[PDB]
């Protein structure tokens, strides 16, 4: 007898057949548009469309008035509008059969740092994160994959102490000024 | 003249094994 | 045909029991039959005795001749033809060596193979012969 | 750079008649100036020793765009009666109103009175126009102002695009006639992709009795647009 | 033909304008210092490879 | 019967420098990134084979709820001409299948061809559109699909649907 | 019925046409002591590989630079009027047809 | 795994180099080598071929 | 109202512009100026133009409407330029002002959503 938890998941599957063209060159597409790592990421995304598809699936095989069906399917759209993926007037499983992974792909905070101007690239976002100089509220967020909610969007800026946000100068600044 | 070879190299590899290159020497004999 | 009464659940059992013990694969795995039929008694890998390279006595360089050996194992006695991964392997074993010896040839044998070799040379003296072959070990003694 | 003006050029016919091309450092589509001196929105026009040529531009007609695209066939040739439906200001019907010439005949149906007085004025120069301010949707309204026609091109831009050009086509396209029309898949339906778009619009003809025939898109200068041509009820 | 409107963005003056097109190649001077460096280097090697 | 005798016996039958230069040259499709179709949409139109429609009989499998299955996506089958009139050539033994074919939410699209024989006219629609899905269970007909770049083509495989070349396939078999 | 007057098998046999054919192919042709940082890292004999293979996200970002220029042979890039129109820059090739036919 | 002892093998890619003519009978011309026997071997066979 | 300055929006459509105004000039999408949104329209950029009914002279602005349908671009009226003065972003007046097309844009929803919404005006 112990006081730990053995409670834990696997997030990704391989994929089933592992020569196919198409799949490689939807994977090269999406890794290229979204300045991805390797192919896990896309593969942890694509896990995370299947199980919610399929919940879906299973909630339209049953009859309207079920109340499984009504209490369930509120929950699951709830919780798709408020990480933004569907729309308000969109609250119907339909609307949820037509969700893709470049929906969810859009939601990385690594894609919101560059299409709300903060940097210049994708990749140049990344490296923004990963170097401590983004915020998301009063929080520092360096975790590119964080998924930004729909209220959260519109408080993502530099973070006080960075030197892009108003903070002290850095290191190369610094020794730079000092030679001269 | 690449492409060319390449074509061969797949028909060279759809019998590169040593059971499949017996198989037809017995039938086109 | 078949009952299809109501009340025919023991009749129907019987049937599934005959029909199981005609299959091959089932008599085999449950009776223990076949747990010591490979060449290595059931196990993976074995241990043997280098005792004289056939390629190299021989003076054809072919080199898928050269890396032909004859090993004995250990665990039984029975006397083998391996092959050695690459020539210039063949340098890091000498005779009346022990090695570790692996299956080989279950897909197939690729264009200048010689058939009917089922086994390879994977270790010398405990090191596997790439980290040999590529300076990252050195062999005891 | 470019073509400009005051350089040596060469201009030869085109594999579509009453087209030609413009041949220098930079090739450029050009039809025959039917009314000489004068251009209609500001395009370069080339002159040649009494003759006049003048330039087509891809990016402002959709007719100019199928034809650099690879078109087969356009069925818009000297001496030929043209309805033409959602003419606009008439940037591409000045050069229909060339390549059908003195004898052709062009039929501009425009519904805003704002884009009509253009064509009004566009009109006076050239004789061989024909304008009528009316509501495409309901071609009886106009059908005494029209005679039999050979060639059908719409531009509208609406979701009931095959619907507009099927009661039109019932009532003033001749049989063999020919009809070209132009399909921007966002505005028949922006929920579904572009390529069923085509594929629906194509089945939707099939059933009004028109027999397209052939399909290209337009893409280095329009995104998800497409042209189809085909013929209506063909002879044996 | 002239444009008004192209006064500036598409226009020659008239002193660089010619009766040919062969004459507007003869002077242009970027075309010119072009074919030349490209004809001396063919025929270097033509009496390279000759010799 | 005479039926399959027939049947066997027509499947035996079946198998100057002035000149302007032309050539007709079909331009590659826009939707393709490569080998992979991006206006193939979440709404999937499925062009139906007639011996794809007996052998869902055989496995018990009701045609739209399959599919769904397989896609977790709304899936519209299409039925030509072509095929419908062969399954009105089997005759009062295939009744069953002739009226799942006219099912309201099933499209029923034109096609003026001449000719009856429905692998060619399937195979048609593939070269000029690419924005169906080739559901089939003949093997030939599998071998000129795949010819085709960017078609997916769905199948039976033990008593469920299978698809072959469709990188977002979700819900489908392993192995 | 004979061959044409013109064909040479109008008046030549099997031997002549093998002897010709041999002739006219034949005429045609003409005070401590620390380890190394080599002993330290047992590197060895390992395959030398490129600098972009050490990033596999970079690497990763030139091969979608490379798929890009790749694609351009295959198809046309949309682009708006940003200048005004003088031209195609390229030729107007005025028999090849694009269009898709409908059968 | 061959193609692993193969590719460290290869890891060095010097390759084997071309000795020259001696300088004391540099007059004569360059050594030939089996490459440039070549040319000249493969051009008489062409002529007495054609002869 | 003047007859020439047809498709007036009401008050639940002129909220929704402005807003979407406001976030344009966030996200640098915004042109500002009658002779700007021109510009737009010459070069294929625009995605609708919004205009205000209150120029002293509405003929000044009525060139637009004309090169809108030509390009098939969506436009409407709204009824004050000091409004719209504040939704660019600016401490003057404005007549008229133009969105422009950004590929990969947050806004494309929105965007989307504004120009059906426009083209229900126009029957
Ligand atoms: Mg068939
Ligand atoms: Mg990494
Ligand atoms: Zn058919």
């Amino acid at each position: 007898p112990v006081a730990r938890s053995w409670v834990c998941r696997k997030t990704y599957v391989t994929p089933r057949r592992p020569f196919e063209k198409s799949r490689l060159d939807q994977e090269l597409k999406l890794i290229g548009e979204y300045g991805l790592r390797n192919k896990r990421e896309v593969w942890r995304v694509k896990f995370t469309l299947a199980k919610i598809r399929k919940a879906a699936r299973e909630l339209l095989t049953l009859d309207e008035k079920d109340p499984r069906r009504l209490f369930e399917g509120n929950a699951l759209l709830r919780r798709l509008v408020r990480i933004g993926v569907l729309d308000e007037g969109k609250m119907k499983l339909d609307y949820i059969l037509g969700l893709k992974i470049e929906d969810f792909l859009e939601r990385r905070l690594q894609t919101q740092v560059f299409k709300l101007g903060l940097a210049k690239s994708i990749h140049h976002a990344r490296v923004l994160i990963r170097q401590r100089h983004i915020r998301v509220r009063k929080q520092v967020v360096n975790i590119p994959s964080f998924i930004v909610r729909l209220d959260s969007q519109k408080h993502i800026d530099f973070s006080l102490r960075s030197p892009y946000g108003g903070g002290r100068p850095g290191r190369v600044k610094r020794k730079n000024a000092k030679k001269g | 003249k690449e492409h060319f070879r390449a074509k061969q190299k797949e028909e060279e590899e759809k019998l590169k094994r040593q059971k499949d290159l017996r198989k037809k020497l017995f039938r086109i004999q | 045909g078949k009952c299809r009464g109501l009340r025919t659940a023991r009749k129907l059992r019987s049937h599934r029991r005959d029909q199981k013990w005609h299959d091959k694969q089932y008599k085999k795995a449950h009776l223990g039959t076949a747990l010591k039929a490979n060449p290595f008694g059931g196990a993976s890998h074995a241990k043997g005795i280098v005792l004289e390279k056939v390629g190299v006595e021989a003076k054809q360089p072919n080199s898928a001749i050269r890396k032909c050996v004859r090993v004995q194992l250990i665990k039984n006695g029975k006397k083998i033809t391996a092959f050695v991964p690459n020539d210039g392997c063949l340098n890091f074993i000498e005779e009346n060596d022990e090695v570790l010896v692996a299956g080989f040839g279950r897909k197939g044998h690729a264009v200048g193979d010689i058939p009917g070799v089922r086994f390879k040379v994977v270790k010398v003296a405990n090191v596997s012969l790439l980290a040999l072959y590529k300076g990252k070990k050195e062999r005891p003694r | 750079r470019g073509n400009q003006s005051g350089k040596n050029v060469m201009v030869e016919p085109h594999r579509h008649e009453g087209v030609f091309i413009c041949r220098g450092k930079e090739d450029a589509l050009v039809t025959k100036n039917l009314v000489p001196g004068e251009s209609v929105y500001g395009e370069k026009r080339v002159s040649i020793s009494k003759i006049e040529y003048r330039a087509w531009n891809p990016f402002r007609s959709k007719l100019a765009a199928a034809i650099l695209g690879g078109v087969d066939q356009i069925h818009i040739k000297p001496g030929a009666k043209v309805l033409y439906l959602g003419a606009a200001s008439g940037t591409t019907v000045s050069h229909v109103s060339d390549i059908v010439g003195p004898d052709g005949l062009v039929y501009a149906v425009e519904f805003s009175h704002r884009s009509g007085r253009d064509l009004i004025n566009l009109a006076k120069k050239r004789t061989n126009i024909i304008p009528v301010i009316e509501d495409a949707r309901h071609p009886h309204k106009y059908r005494m102002l029209i005679a039999m026609v050979d060639v059908i091109f719409a531009d509208v831009a609406q979701p009931d695009q095959t619907r507009i050009v099927a009661l039109n086509a019932h009532t003033f396209l001749r049989n063999g006639g020919h009809f070209v029309i132009s399909i921007k898949a966002n505005c028949i339906d922006s929920t579904a992709s572009a390529e069923a778009v085509f594929a629906s619009e194509v089945k939707k003809m099939q059933q009004e009795n028109m027999k397209p025939q052939e399909q290209l898109t337009l893409e280095p200068y329009e995104r998800d647009h497409a042209v189809v041509v085909g013929v209506y009820r063909p002879p044996p | 033909v002239d444009n008004p409107a192209d006064f500036y963005h598409s226009r020659i003056p008239k002193k660089q304008r010619k009766r040919t097109i062969v004459e507007e190649l003869l002077a242009d001077s970027e075309f010119r210092r072009y074919n030349r460096r490209k004809y001396s280097e063919i025929m270097a090697e033509k009496a390279a490879n000759a010799a | 019967g005479k039926q399959k005798k027939t049947r066997k016996y027509a499947t035996m039958k079946r198998m100057d420098p002035s000149a302007l230069k032309e050539r007709e040259v079909p331009q590659h499709p826009s939707c393709l990134f490569f080998q992979y179709n991006t206006q193939l949409g979440p709404p999937y139109h499925i062009l139906v084979d007639t011996n794809f429609i007996n052998f869902s009989i055989k496995a018990k499998l009701d045609l739209v709820q399959s599919m769904m299955d397989c896609l977790y996506a709304k899936c519209i089958p299409c039925i030509t001409d072509c095929v419908m009139a062969e399954i009105e050539k089997l005759g009062q033994k295939y009744r069953v299948a002739l009226r799942i074919a006219k099912d309201p939410r099933f499209e029923r699209l034109p096609c003026t061809h001449k000719g009856t024989y429905a692998d060619d006219c399937l195979v048609q629609r593939v070269t000029q559109h690419k924005c169906y899905i080739v559901a089939t269970v003949d093997r030939d007909l599998k071998r000129r699909i795949r010819k085709i770049p960017g078609v997916p083509i769905m199948y039976i495989s033990n008593h469920r649907y299978n698809i072959e070349r469709m990188p977002d396939d979700y819900g489908a078999p392993r192995f | 019925l004979p061959p044409s007057p013109g064909d040479t098998s109008y008046y030549q046999d099997q031997v002549d046409d093998f002897h010709e054919a041999r002739s006219r192919a034949a005429l045609a042709k003409g005070a401590k002591r620390a380890i190394t940082y080599q002993i330290a890292k047992n590197r060895g004999l390992t395959p030398r590989r490129k600098k972009i293979d050490r990033n596999p996200r970079v690497k990763h970002r030139e091969k979608f630079r490379r798929a890009k220029i790749r694609r351009r042979g295959q198809v046309r890039e949309v682009r708006k009027e940003e200048q005004r129109y003088s031209g195609e820059l390229s030729g107007i090739r005025a028999g090849v047809k694009k269009s898709i036919k409908l059968k | 795994m061959a193609a692993a002892f193969r590719k460290a093998a290869k890891s060095r890619q010097r390759e084997h180099r071309e000795r020259s003519q001696p300088g004391f009978r540099k007059h004569l011309g360059l050594l030939e080598k089996k490459k440039d026997y070549k040319l000249r071997a493969d051009d008489y066979r062409k002529k007495q071929e054609y002869l | 109202v003047n007859p020439k300055a047809y498709p007036l929006a009401d008050a639940h459509l002129t909220k929704k512009l402005l807003d979407l105004v406001q976030q344009s000039c966030n996200y640098k999408q915004l042109r500002k100026g009658a002779n700007e949104a021109t510009k737009t329209l010459n070069r294929g950029i625009s995605e609708f133009i919004v205009m205000a009914a209150d120029a002293e002279p509405l003929e000044i602005i009525l060139h637009l409407p004309l090169l809108c349908e030509d390009k098939n671009v969506p436009y409407v009226f709204v009824r004050s330029k000091q409004a719209l003065g504040r939704a660019c972003g600016v401490s003057r007046p404005v007549i008229a002002c133009s969105v422009t097309i950004k590929e990969g844009s947050q806004l494309k929803q929105q965007i989307q959503s504004i120009q059906q919404s426009i083209e229900r005006l126009l029957v």
